[PDB]
């Protein structure tokens, strides 16, 4: 008896929420848009090619700054880069080959890796006497660092396959609050840009909404048919995009606690590795397996544009804070900018 | 399974007492902040080579 | 894509941040017939 | 008078095969020397060049393994008046022995082939040098002959040294073969 | 026009180093050429040196003998362009094979590393040598990568060519590593 009371409990709880979220479904943002002009021809050019890293790159991330950009690679380095002079600014060189995210941070004084270590190491890139060593190790993962953001120089949000996300104090090393949830490993995340709260995708077929300052499960957005690599906020930050084995990038509001698109199209049976969206949220980018990124409209639906360039999967993206160029990473060892 | 369920359970609860908004709105809403800042997007607009910084030409 | 050898047999590598430089000139007769024949007759 | 110029009349076939030899999968590249003067104490040894990383996580750059072309019977120690073919046999210890023709291409390697003797009239070593990457690699190929019979000489075709025709090659890796030989001489 | 002077733009890591490469215990040296031009017929031997006393009495100073790096396979002879890591599995047959990071600061050894090869202009054989002593063996560590990737050319950074980084390693004799594994295939 029991655990019928408690199971059955479960399915009404859904149907609630089920129906409350078909309420609010009026429409479709396809419909909504029907009006605007399309994209027009989306078709940019390679402006820049990286070249240093000397195996597959994992992740890589634009500075704040919209010109300096760290990446991560099995060679074993975190290259910093200058976009504009190709310039390596940094070439970091970690303690394990594993490595699966970077993230630069905010300020343009750290920046922070980790992978099948289970550690998030933080490098300070401005040691008193000039030079690029770790000041934090972060520990207390019980599986892979998926990803990482910081907040601010003094904390950083990560996500683990060992199902939790968590908030760190770097000043400290303590891991601040922990993030339970998941049914499944989490392999992304992403910070709002108030940073008040953030999602997270995971191989759970999920994204989850997270209170930074409360530590709880706020939203849970379903609707995916297999794992979430990738997880990106709408510039506005009340909705989100997101990229899946089951080969859609999703477009889900938050206000509305529901999918508002799905973003595909046939010859495309590859999963996406990366989202990003453009400066003014009209375009998302998405990095598949194919070696390609593909360029949507994001309130159309439709594909304006792909890049090909790479001879190996396109592993990351990344659109500058100043809207002028994108970032891929890729397995070929190279980087691109596109404008 | 008990513990698991009333894990369940509890979070769906918090989840179902929220306030939602119509679709309606908040698509318009999106589109709304993107036909605002379409100015500010030079992705969708074949960049010029004298704002671009990645072309190094400039006004040559 | 690049090769670590090209086909006629001479190789892609630059020996940079040499702080020791003065080696070069510890043996001196090996950078001698080591440099380009402009330079050989130049200093000659 | 140094050595190194000497490698200016050693040539390297352009392509490196791989074909069937007696019933053996082998990589094949072909050599040649273009003067009557002789290459002293010839010897030929070749690296595999690839990236790789350990169990524990150490990420190795271009990995230097060295490549069997005759080092145990002395097969590798070269008399090199016409054209030789230096055959790898490619088996169980090989570096390609989990290579299949589809797979070559997807592999991201580089071979390093290196001639070394002395020239005769100095007595100076020569270190000749080439490499073939993934891409010059041509599977299901063999070596078009280069020499024919004249009065009292054997003369050598040069415009024919670097050319290659195909043949009826398997498209399974060396390891797969043998997989198919353990069920037939059990059968 | 004597060759040993090449010696002077052949380095050799400031530290010898041990730890674990795909299951294997090794022990680890890294050599280098700031030269553009070669080392031809390159080759890499090493020495272990230390005394010794026989069951029936007799004291032998400063005993040699000869370690592993290639002897077998032909990858003692080296193609040395940008810096290479020479390893010495330490199996059943290695003088270190019953020596663990306890032990190892206890012992009074010294192993000698000698590089020898022909100078690419001059045909004259160059002999290049250093030593590491016990104190010097860094147990537990990697060396640092120094290889990156330029338009058109790969990039060296002799500043971290002799700089190392700790990694997880056993405390272990490579021998006890041995009887963890008997008992581990056993189970
Ligand atoms: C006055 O001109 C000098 C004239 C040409 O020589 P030059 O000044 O162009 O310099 C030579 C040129 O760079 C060759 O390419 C080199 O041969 P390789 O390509 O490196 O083999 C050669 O080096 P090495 O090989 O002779 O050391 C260089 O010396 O030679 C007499
Ligand atoms: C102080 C002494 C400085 C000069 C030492 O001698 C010097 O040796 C180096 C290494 O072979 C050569 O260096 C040469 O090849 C290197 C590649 O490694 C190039 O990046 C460099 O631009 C070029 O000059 C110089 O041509 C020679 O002049
Ligand atoms: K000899
Ligand atoms: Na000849
Ligand atoms: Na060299």
């Amino acid at each position: 008896s029991e655990l019928d009371q408690l199971r059955q409990e479960a399915e009404q709880l859904k149907n609630q929420i089920r129906d409350a979220r078909k309420a609010c479904a009026d429409a479709t943002l396809s419909q909504i848009t029907n009006n605007i002009d399309p994209v027009g021809r989306i078709q940019m050019r390679t402006r820049r090619t990286l070249r240093g890293h000397l195996a597959k790159i994992y992740a890589m991330h634009w500075g704040t700054d919209s010109r300096l950009l760290v990446s991560a690679s099995q060679d074993g380095k975190l290259i910093i880069w200058d976009s504009y002079t190709t310039n390596k600014v940094h070439a970091i060189p970690l303690r394990s080959s594993w490595v699966m995210t970077c993230a630069y941070a905010p300020s343009g004084n750290y920046v922070a890796c980790g992978g099948l270590d289970n550690i998030c190491s933080i490098y300070n890139l401005k040691t008193r006497e000039g030079n690029v060593r770790v000041s934090r190790e972060l520990a207390g993962h019980t599986g892979y660092l998926s990803c990482c953001r910081f907040l601010d120089d003094n904390q950083i949000v990560t996500s683990s396959g060992d199902t939790t996300c968590a908030l760190w104090d770097i000043e400290t090393g303590q891991q601040t609050t922990t993030f339970t949830g998941h049914t499944g490993d989490v392999m992304s995340l992403s910070l709002a840009p108030d940073t008040r709260l953030f999602v997270s995708g995971a191989c759970d077929a999920s994204a989850k909404l997270w209170d930074v300052r409360e530590g709880m499960c706020r939203q849970t957005f379903t609707g995916h048919e297999s794992d979430i690599n990738a997880i990106c906020f709408f510039p506005n930050g009340n909705a989100f995009a997101t990229g899946s084995d089951d080969a859609t990038c999703r477009l889900f509001d938050l206000r509305a606690d529901q999918e508002l698109m799905t973003y595909s199209h046939d010859n495309i049976i590859c999963g996406i590795t990366s989202v990003s969206f453009s400066k003014s949220g009209r375009l998302l980018l998405a990095g598949y397996d194919d070696f390609n990124c593909n360029v949507w409209d994001a309130l159309k639906a439709d594909r304006a544009g792909v890049l090909a360039g790479h001879d190996n999967r396109v592993s990351c993206l990344g659109v500058t804070d100043d809207g002028m160029a994108v970032a891929t990473g890729s397995w070929d060892s190279f980087l691109k900018i596109w404008n | 399974s008990i513990a698991q369920a009333r894990k369940l359970v509890e979070q769906l609860k918090m989840e179902a007492n929220i306030d939602r908004i119509k679709v309606s709105k908040a698509a318009a809403d999106l589109m709304a902040y993107c036909e605002a800042h379409a100015k500010e997007d030079p992705l969708l607009t074949p960049v010029p080579a004298s704002e671009n910084p990645f072309r190094e030409k400039k006004f040559f | 894509i690049q090769r670590y050898v090209r086909k006629d047999g001479k190789c892609n590598v630059h020996h940079g941040n040499v702080r020791e430089t003065y080696r070069y000139l510890t043996d001196i007769f090996t950078t001698l017939v080591d440099l380009k024949w402009r330079f050989n007759l130049l200093i000659f | 008078s140094q050595p190194k110029k000497r490698a200016e009349t050693l040539v390297f076939s352009t392509h490196a095969v791989i074909s069937m030899r007696d019933g053996k999968l082998c990589l094949m590249f072909r050599v040649g020397d273009l003067r009557n003067s002789h290459i002293v104490e010839a010897s030929i040894r070749a690296k595999l060049i690839k990236s790789k990383q350990t169990s524990e996580g150490e990420f190795i750059p271009l990995n230097q393994t060295d490549i069997n072309v005759g080092y145990y019977t002395g097969d590798d120690r070269l008399f090199l008046v016409s054209p030789l073919i230096i055959s790898h046999e490619i088996n169980q210890q090989s570096p390609f022995w989990e290579i299949s023709k589809a797979q070559l291409p997807k592999e991201e390697l580089e071979i390093v082939v290196i001639l070394e003797g002395m020239v005769e009239a100095t007595g100076m070593t020569c270190q000749a040098r080439s490499s073939y990457i993934t891409s010059e690699i041509l599977w299901g190929y063999r070596f078009t002959p280069v020499l024919t019979l004249e009065d009292g000489f054997y003369e050598v075709d040069y415009n024919s040294f670097h050319e290659t025709y195909e043949t009826s090659t398997p498209s399974l890796s060396a390891k797969e073969l043998a997989e198919l030989a353990n069920r037939a001489e059990s059968n």
